[PDB]
């Protein structure tokens, strides 16, 4: 445990959350009209509707995680059921996580009419059916939190630089867009992400995993990384509405499809 | 539900109605909370899918169980474990005999480690009060209703202000802190703790202003030395009242010189040095009760 409840005792949960939180990276060969870039478009359009409704990462994490998941339990889903499992999949995150989330309507609204209110509410029954209602994981963007305050070293209050942290989550968002991303632990990508922001002393130090544990997500990260280091980071944004403090957790989204053709 | 025989309401909420249940061919006897689908606006309720999901990761002795989801045409029930009374029956019905001190001190222990496990899996409870402790006649007292809990992150963010019933509120929620977590279902579990020894709520409010001069008034009030940081929160009013700490033999008669200490670090002010659900386990005052581990390193 890189933790200064039990040390141990809270980090070994967490640990054994992804060990029974199962995730596989070939999902989309169940179904043969897939194609992998199918699901980036998706899971990119979904980070758009984040941004424009001001949504957390988290929920858009826990959206992405819920989407692979429900993948897994499927077969033969075609290219128009698509919209519908991701709109449906980030109505239940934005619920599960936001203190006033968007209404239904707005929801369907996004869509432009290819999914209605009727239909989103029978798929979330589909979804969380299928999950088991398994809908708490520690996502992604939950481990980059975790990491950022004990670099900065409390945990429990945010004491950490916020431009910081966006730039290490711009490198955790064209990840995910790759279905690859799945064959490593959340923790392990969120680790490597940071790593490439800093170095190993300072990824073991707050993550507690070693070089070699984290070294094949480190290669296999490398092409994501330069990408992002060719055009140059962002900068943290303002949102009307959230306070300055939270601003760091808001959800963005920019032409990530781009960077990921390279 | 094919084979549950509904047998009387026990509960009411904003969604849906609680029953006791029991099975025809078994004589299993269960709590079935019914949330009717057809009447909300959006779907699934977010306290629906918060309490299923989390209580799926939450099997403990001391957390009511969730036995199993149903969805039926426009419907979703919840079965749960079934104990025959809550906590706040149990202190009126003792109100005039008082319950005994080894049942209070082995209730306390038993929420506390219901408690320490929520906690250590990142959850808080949000709304500990005693009709939402239930107890069997086995001597066993579990929490229940995580309508209102919610996974917390390490950092916390900003979390909904509006959490916790009136009487069982910390003052930092009282006091509108940007940030909180586990200390928060602390300061109810004092305030309950109280409840059990002297059967009166400790600090009955009639509305936030009252809650806070009811705490003051029992604690005293509050400065930068025992809070560093009240007086810069944003209901902080340098025009309170200020009241000295009462002495808590006057608080809590019947309680002995460890209980009160326990109790006063469940109560304590700063929600950075209130004592732990996992601490307050390591306490004198349950010596009699458990044995300590030994520590490796
Ligand atoms: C938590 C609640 O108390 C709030 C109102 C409904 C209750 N409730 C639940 O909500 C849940 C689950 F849905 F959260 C499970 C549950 C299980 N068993 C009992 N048993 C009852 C205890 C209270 N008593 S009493 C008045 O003291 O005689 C009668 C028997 N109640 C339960």
């Amino acid at each position: 445990s890189p933790l200064p409840a039990n040390r141990e005792e809270v980090w070994k949960i967490m640990l054994n959350k992804e060990k029974t939180y199962l995730r596989d990276q070939h999902f989309l060969e169940q179904h043969p009209l897939l194609q992998p870039k199918m699901r980036a478009i998706l899971l990119d359009w979904l980070m758009e509707v984040c941004e424009v409704y001001k949504l957390h990462r988290e929920t858009f994490y826990l959206a992405q995680d819920f989407f692979d998941r429900y993948m897994a339990t499927q077969e033969n889903v075609v290219k128009t059921l698509l919209q519908l499992i991701g709109i449906s999949s980030l109505f239940i995150a934005a619920k599960l996580e936001e203190i006033y989330p968007p209404k239904l309507h707005q929801f369907a609204y996004v869509t432009d009419g290819a999914c209605s209110g009727d239909e989103i509410l029978t798929m979330e029954l589909m979804i969380m059916k299928a999950l088991k209602w398994r809908l708490s994981p520690l996502t992604i963007v939950s481990w980059l939190n975790v990491y950022m305050q004990v670099a900065y070293l409390e945990v429990l209050l945010p004491q950490y630089p916020q431009q910081i942290f966006i730039q290490i989550a711009e490198l955790l968002d064209l990840c995910v867009l790759d279905v690859d991303c799945l064959e490593f632990p959340y923790g392990i990508l969120a680790a490597s992400a940071l790593y490439h922001f800093s170095s190993s002393e300072l990824m073991q130090k707050v993550s507690g995993y070693q070089w070699c544990d984290i070294e094949n997500c480190v290669k296999w990260m490398v092409p994501f990384a330069m990408v992002i280091r060719e055009t140059g980071s962002s900068k943290l944004k303002h949102f009307r509405g959230v306070a300055d403090e939270d601003a760091h957790n808001i959800q963005t989204h920019r032409d990530s499809l781009d960077l990921l053709d390279k | 539900m094919e084979n549950f025989q509904k047998v009387e309401k026990i509960g009411e909420g904003t969604y849906g109605v609680v029953y006791k249940a029991r099975n025809k061919l078994t004589g299993e006897v269960v709590a079935l909370k019914k949330i009717r689908l057809d009447t909300e606006t959006e779907g699934v309720p977010s306290t629906a899918i918060r309490e299923i999901s989390l209580l799926k990761e939450l099997n403990h002795p001391n957390i009511v169980k969730l036995l199993d989801v149903i969805h039926t045409e426009n419907k979703l029930y919840l079965v749960f474990e079934f104990l025959h009374q809550d906590l706040k029956k149990f202190m009126d019905a003792s109100a005039l005999t008082g319950i005994p001190l080894p049942l209070i001190k082995s209730y306390l222990f038993q929420l506390l480690q219901g408690l320490a496990f929520c906690h250590s899996h990142r959850v808080l409870h949000r709304d500990l009060k005693p009709q939402n402790l239930l107890i069997n006649t086995e001597g066993a007292i579990k929490l229940a209703d995580f309508g209102l809990a919610r996974a917390f992150g390490v950092p916390v963010r900003t979390y909904t202000h509006e959490v916790v019933t009136l009487w069982y509120r910390a003052p930092e929620i009282l006091l509108g802190c940007k940030y909180y977590s586990t200390a928060v279902d602390i300061w109810s579990l004092g305030c309950i703790f109280a409840e059990m020894v002297t059967r009166r709520a400790l600090f009955p409010g009639d509305s936030e202003i009252d809650q806070l001069f009811r705490i003051f008034r029992t604690l005293g009030t509050p400065d930068e030395v025992v809070w560093p940081g009240v007086t810069s929160m944003p209901d902080y009013k340098p025009s309170f009242p200020k009241w000295a700490r009462q002495d808590f033999s006057k608080v809590v008669p019947p309680l002995d010189e460890d209980g009160r200490s326990l109790l006063s670090q469940m109560l304590h002010y700063d929600p950075n040095k209130r004592i732990s659900a996992k601490a307050a386990l390591a306490h004198p005052f349950f010596q009699d009760v458990t044995k300590p581990v030994p520590h490796l390193r």
